[PDB]
């Protein structure tokens, strides 16, 4: 409901700040530092092994979410996981940078929307089978 | 084709960091 | 000459560095600390102004050089200045970055050779009828 | 290109400004 858009308002509000840009010039605790923590280590990981998570994308504000669903479609195909929450957190942290990043800061109230709408409709059922947000922060919590 | 790259590459970092926290 | 790519593969150095890139694995101490602090605020001062500087830039190994060549030589198509030159070492830099952010590292080692040749060919001159780079340094730090 | 073309427009005057600035 409200919790999770709060999870991505707080998640897009850390990783605009990490490059210099406030969330209002465009627009719980445990489970947003472990979040926060979690997302901070994937980012630094994907940039070791692969790539930058955006800059070889190239975005327009016309395939912005045409770009969106078909990265959470693939990630979250064949399940769900822990860890593949966290990389759906990070992707869309670093496409809203990316949209700041490339003059479409209109794109960070729209990816704020997909997201919360794809953790209700499609990830929030699976949260709650397996123990809630409780269960993230007792696996992601030091 | 660089978006599915992506989605995959998400993937695999994202199992890991899931089969490296249960153990 | 040799102070010059000395000088460019410092910069590139560090501005690889704050993205998490080592050099090595790719391919006058005033000077060199000026130019960073230099680099870095108008680096900053750019994100915040306008937008990320090669982000929008869709750069391939390609087009890598001549669209790097109509930056600089429009940059210094009507003088040269040290802000200019502080310009010219930043767009270099996030040119490099934004090369190993698309799995392009093979792009450095050519970016690193495209500015020490200016900075020879075509920026020294000015360096030399303006103080040197002692002038900068005093100016800068 | 046409973002080279703005990318160097906006090069010029950040860089102008800092001249000036440091030069005052
Ligand atoms: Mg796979
Ligand atoms: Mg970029």
């Amino acid at each position: 409901s409200q919790s999770n858009r709060e999870l991505v308002v707080d998640f897009l509000s850390y990783k605009l700040s990490q490059k210099g840009y406030s969330w209002s010039q465009f627009s719980m605790a445990a489970v947003k530092q472990a979040l926060r923590e979690a997302g901070d280590e994937f980012e630094l990981r994907y940039r070791r092994a692969f790539s930058d998570l955006t800059s070889q994308l190239h975005i327009t504000p016309g395939t912005a979410y045409q770009s969106f669903e078909q990265v959470v479609n693939e990630l979250f195909r064949d399940g769900v996981n822990w860890g593949r929450i966290v990389a759906f957190f990070s992707f869309g942290g670093a496409l809203c940078v990316e949209s700041v990043d490339k003059e479409m800061q209109v794109l960070v109230s729209r990816i704020a929307a997909w997201m919360a709408t794809y953790l209700n409709d499609h990830l929030e059922p699976w949260i709650q089978e397996n123990g809630g947000w409780d269960t993230f922060v007792e696996l992601y919590g030091n | 084709s660089a978006a599915q790259l992506l989605a995959l590459r998400l993937k695999l970092l994202g199992d890991e960091l899931h089969q490296r926290t249960m153990w």
